[PDB]
RNA sequence: GCUCGCCGGAAGACCAAGGGUUCCUGUCCAACGUUAAUCGGGGCAGGGUGAGUCGACCCCUAAGGCGAGGCCGAAAGGCGUAGUCGAUGGGAAACAGGUUAAUAUUCCUGUACUUGGUGUUACUGCGAAGGGGGGACGGAGAAGGCUAUGUUGGCCGGGCGACGGUUGUCCCGGUUUAAGCGUGUAGGCUGGUUUUCCAGGCAAAUCCGGAAAAUCAAGGCUGAGGCGUGAUGACGAGGCACUACGGUGCUGAAGCAACAAAUGCCCUGCUUCCAGGAAAAGCCUCUAAGCAUCAGGUAACAUCAAAUCGUACCCCAAACCGACACAGGUGGUCAGGUAGAGAAUACCAAGGCGCUUGAGAGAACUCGGGUGAAGGAACUAGGCAAAAUGGUGCCGUAACUUCGGGAGAAGGCACGCUGAUAUGUAGGUGAGGUCCCUCGCGGAUGGAGCUGAAAUCAGUCGAAGAUACCAGCUGGCUGCAACUGUUUAUUAAAAACACAGCACUGUGCAAACACGAAAGUGGACGUAUACGGUGUGACGCCUGCCCGGUGCCGGAAGGUUAAUU
RNA sequence: AGGACCGAACCGACUAAUGUUGAAAAAUUAGCGGAUGACUUGUGGCUGGGGGUGAAAGGCCAAUCAAACCGGGAGAUAGCU
């Protein structure tokens, strides 16, 4: 048991992207960005709870911000973390 | 040839880093310089 | 989980 | 035995090597067993305090017995050991209750010959008793300096003691030093010679020999600038002062023992 | 005594 | 933890 | 072999 | 070339 | 895209360290790129790093660091006890196949394994901050057994040849399959089993150590590989069907044997030597106080848990250290073929590259090379440089010598290919069969097949057979230093330093001595056969005279002499 | 067996040429020495400036060494230019 409050906070927002796409055609998994601190049993508690899913496995890794230049001044984006989280089969987002 | 910087990060962090410059009076008179002149980088850190 | 101020 | 080598290299052709066949060709015994730390002759400051130490080979310290203060139970020696840490060799002992412990051993013990240490020990050589009951004139080694300290004097391969004299609470010693001192008579002292009496004869045969057992090459004074020693500097071999330490001390002949302390204990020293 | 074990 | 160094 | 031919 | 020398 | 060239113990591949997005895709060419650039490690944007098992974190310690109290020090601080940190070391577990533009032992498929928590069932002496065991250790060498791997045959699929020949003793390709689980083999180690008892292991112990009996003659521990299973699978030459010419989807043969064979594995072994070769925890075992129809242990089953952080990419380099896209530097791992002793060397494979200015021309001169008539060191400070020698087998080999050496002294002869002996020998390996069989991973015979020196004889080609690459010049006299080493990073490698050996000298242990206002620490967990200092410098023969001077050692009657009074 | 021998890796640096506003603030090329040891190398640790460390060259101590570097006394002083 996670408090809910923890669990409205855990998910950010869906990864939009060609390997997410192909994640949840191939593989049922559908790719979130989620808060850096959240666990993995935190994520799927929440995918659960919010999506209303029943999760088999979360997969999750930290993706490095990138460094960029706005008018020749270095500036660096945030690191965020990720989760591949693999539906149980048959459950279809 | 062999030149005089072979890095290493633990080296580096045990040589220079906070802890150990917060370890003596004299390395943390080092911070307090730094900090006075208004550094952006106190240490190697 | 939360320890950040929730 | 001493056995010189023969000259199939120039490295070997001056070696001689004491071997002892009666030695166990064996690992030590592992509960007598503790690490040493090499110092390179480095203190707590981290600086050299004895110049020429460094490398040679890793040894492990046995925990040898020089008190012998286990007094009543016979003893067996079990096997005579190299010890790295000493000149002499080492005898695996077991009491009859079970302990085993290590001794110096004495000149002629070998396997299976009996030990005792106390009051009532039989005069033979690997016994310890107090000097009180030792006859003067006898030939002894791991001497004790005070009463239940441990032994202290000759302790070397092929060292002894001879006591000369008894005399109220003190026993008058000839070291190997050709000192006379007194000791308390309460000290103890194990009969014989140290065993090994051949290790004076070896002969190292070549540099790299010193270098495993630890020992850096000695620079000559004279081979250095005036900054680094008195006897630097020259152009060619120059000298032209009084022979130096380091440090500025006349070192051929100046006298450094300052122990009025101990005073008392010398009858006549070494001379 | 000493960091050997004394 | 101790006199060996530990 | 080994220059003796092998 | 060796065994037999070399 | 075709061809050419170059590397291939690397100029290939995988990493650590270090770097930090350089990765992939699209787009742009100002600047950056020593040229142009449509290209880029450049600009811009988007994408990309998926773990119970890999690593970190974590448990454990080494050197060493910090260090409550403490000891010490004008202050600052120094040292250090309990502790507590600290890997470069010890400690649980995952493999093969498939897949992305870009990750994969992380995703998917298949098949596994480890540790811990709960719950239940059965049986139960549990219990540590303590004891013991274990972990747990060197160098060298040798040999056997293996595997990785290779080669050949067999098998299967394809081929019948741009120019003479090529249905064959012909050509090309493939012939792969893991952990795990089961089995226990070559090899290695050790006598087993019970009983009684005990000045040891701080107490205790049923454990360990010790002692004495009885009794059996075998048990036990360890262990590569092989074999079986995993696997009716996976993979698979190729063919087919699609092709947005990049690649997708489908379908799939054989898939064996012999021989050779590591530097890898058995092996933390074995043998041998002296210089005598971490620690601590996990782990196993023993009990203590305590708990005592419980807790707890044990096993079985079920069930849940195994978080967090790293994971892209470069990594002998254009991404790291060198200001550079810099001929420099940078630890580990992998190790194909032919020839070869070889990880040398040549040529190649897989794989990777042609080094980010080119085009001409064919002067002097410079650089790096090739060849040279006659002469042959006349050159020059000096044979500097060059030229030369260069392999294997066998024969042969001087002075001198410390008897090891000198020595590869010197010098010489043979060397390719073909045939025969013998269509392939000696040797190695060893099938089926046949015969005993603690009826098996066994022994005995047996030689098919495979591999394969060497010799001799006879032929034969060339100017030349160690044909290339590769690969000692040799001898004589003499100075110095015995020798192997060491040294002026970046103008000196030596005759200098060191060295074994020698001598003098100090040092009785709270050693002398050294680092320290000190406490302490080194010397040394050493003890005069030891340790420090000094000089000399293997070995051989030796080492003479001088104690007046300067030191040092001993003496101390007397002279002189400080504070003090 | 060996501070044994020949020889790669590895460690070194004897000779020559080149290079000397270098490809390189010490290298390249051809030769050269050691190559089981007083060997070599990774990671980490310790020694600190009249101090360290030195098989000793005043060598080395971050391209700096008969007294490092940085900051300060500091505008030292300069009968000299
Ligand atoms: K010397
Ligand atoms: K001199
Ligand atoms: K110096
Ligand atoms: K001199
Ligand atoms: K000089
Ligand atoms: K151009
Ligand atoms: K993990
Ligand atoms: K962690
Ligand atoms: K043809
Ligand atoms: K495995
Ligand atoms: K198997
Ligand atoms: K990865
Ligand atoms: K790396
Ligand atoms: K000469
Ligand atoms: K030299
Ligand atoms: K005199
Ligand atoms: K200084
Ligand atoms: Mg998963
Ligand atoms: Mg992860
Ligand atoms: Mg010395
Ligand atoms: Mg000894
Ligand atoms: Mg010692
Ligand atoms: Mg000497
Ligand atoms: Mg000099
Ligand atoms: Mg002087
Ligand atoms: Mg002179
Ligand atoms: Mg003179
Ligand atoms: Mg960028
Ligand atoms: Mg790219
Ligand atoms: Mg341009
Ligand atoms: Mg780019
Ligand atoms: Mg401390
Ligand atoms: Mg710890
Ligand atoms: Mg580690
Ligand atoms: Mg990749
Ligand atoms: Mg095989
Ligand atoms: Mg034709
Ligand atoms: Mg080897
Ligand atoms: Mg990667
Ligand atoms: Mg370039
Ligand atoms: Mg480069
Ligand atoms: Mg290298
Ligand atoms: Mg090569
Ligand atoms: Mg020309
Ligand atoms: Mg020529
Ligand atoms: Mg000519
Ligand atoms: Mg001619
Ligand atoms: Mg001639
Ligand atoms: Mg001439
Ligand atoms: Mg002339
Ligand atoms: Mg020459
Ligand atoms: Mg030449
Ligand atoms: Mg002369
Ligand atoms: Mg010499
Ligand atoms: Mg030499
Ligand atoms: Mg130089
Ligand atoms: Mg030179
Ligand atoms: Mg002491
Ligand atoms: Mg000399
Ligand atoms: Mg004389
Ligand atoms: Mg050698
Ligand atoms: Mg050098
Ligand atoms: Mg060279
Ligand atoms: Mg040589
Ligand atoms: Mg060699
Ligand atoms: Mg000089
Ligand atoms: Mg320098
Ligand atoms: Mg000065
Ligand atoms: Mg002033
Ligand atoms: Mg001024």
């Amino acid at each position: 048991m996670i408090r809910e409050e923890r669990l409205l906070k855990v998910l950010r927002a869906p990864h939009v992207s060609e390997k997410a796409s192909t994640a949840m055609e191939k593989s049922n998994t559908i790719v979130l960005k989620v808060a850096k601190d959240a666990t993995k049993a935190e994520i799927k508690a929440a995918v659960q709870k919010l999506f209303e899913v029943e999760v088999e496995v979360v997969n999750t890794l930290v993706v490095k911000g990138k460094v960029k230049r706005h008018g020749q001044r270095i500036g660096r984006r945030s690191d965020w973390k990720k989760a591949y989280v693999t539906l149980k089969e048959g459950q279809n987002l | 040839m062999k030149r005089t910087f072979q890095p290493s990060v633990l080296k580096r962090n045990r040589s220079h880093g906070f802890r150990a410059r917060m370890a003596t009076k004299n390395g943390r008179q080092v911070l307090a310089r730094r900090r006075a002149k208004g550094r952006a980088r106190l240490t190697v850190s | 989980k939360a320890x950040r101020a929730s | 035995a001493v056995v010189k080598c023969k000259p199939t290299s120039p490295g070997r052709r001056h070696v001689v090597k004491v071997v002892n066949p009666e030695l166990h060709k064996g690992k030590p015994f592992a509960p007598l067993l503790e690490k040493n730390s090499k110092s390179g002759g480095r203190n707590n400051n981290g600086r050299i305090t004895t110049r020429h130490i460094g490398g040679g080979h890793k040894q492990a310290y046995r925990i040898v017995d020089f008190k012998r203060n286990k007094d009543g139970i016979p003893a067996v020696v079990e096997r005579l050991e190299y010890d790295p840490n000493r000149s002499a060799n080492i005898a695996l002992v077991l009491y009859k209750d079970g302990e085993r412990r290590y001794i110096l051993a004495p000149k002629g013990l070998k396997a299976g010959d009996q030990i005792q240490s106390g009051v009532d020990a039989a005069i033979k050589p690997g016994n310890t008793l107090p000097m009180r009951n030792i006859p003067v004139g006898s030939t002894v080694h791991n001497v004790e300096m005070k009463p239940g300290k441990g032994g202290q004097l000759a302790r070397s391969a092929g060292t002894y003691v001879q006591i000369v004299a008894r005399d109220g609470a003190y026993v008058t010693l000839r070291l190997r030093s050709g000192e006379m001192r007194k000791v308390e008579a309460d000290c103890r002292a194990t009969l014989g010679e140290v065993g090994n009496a051949e290790h004076m004869l070896r002969v190292l045969g070549k540099a790299g020999a010193a270098r495993w057992r630890g020992v850096r090459p000695t620079v000559r004074g004279t081979a250095m600038n005036p900054v680094d020693h008195p006897h630097g500097g020259g152009e060619g071999r120059n000298f032209g002062k009084h022979p130096v330490t380091p440090w500025g001390v006349q070192t051929k002949g100046k006298k450094t023992r300052s122990n009025k302390r101990t005073d008392k204990f010398i009858v006549r020293r070494r001379s």
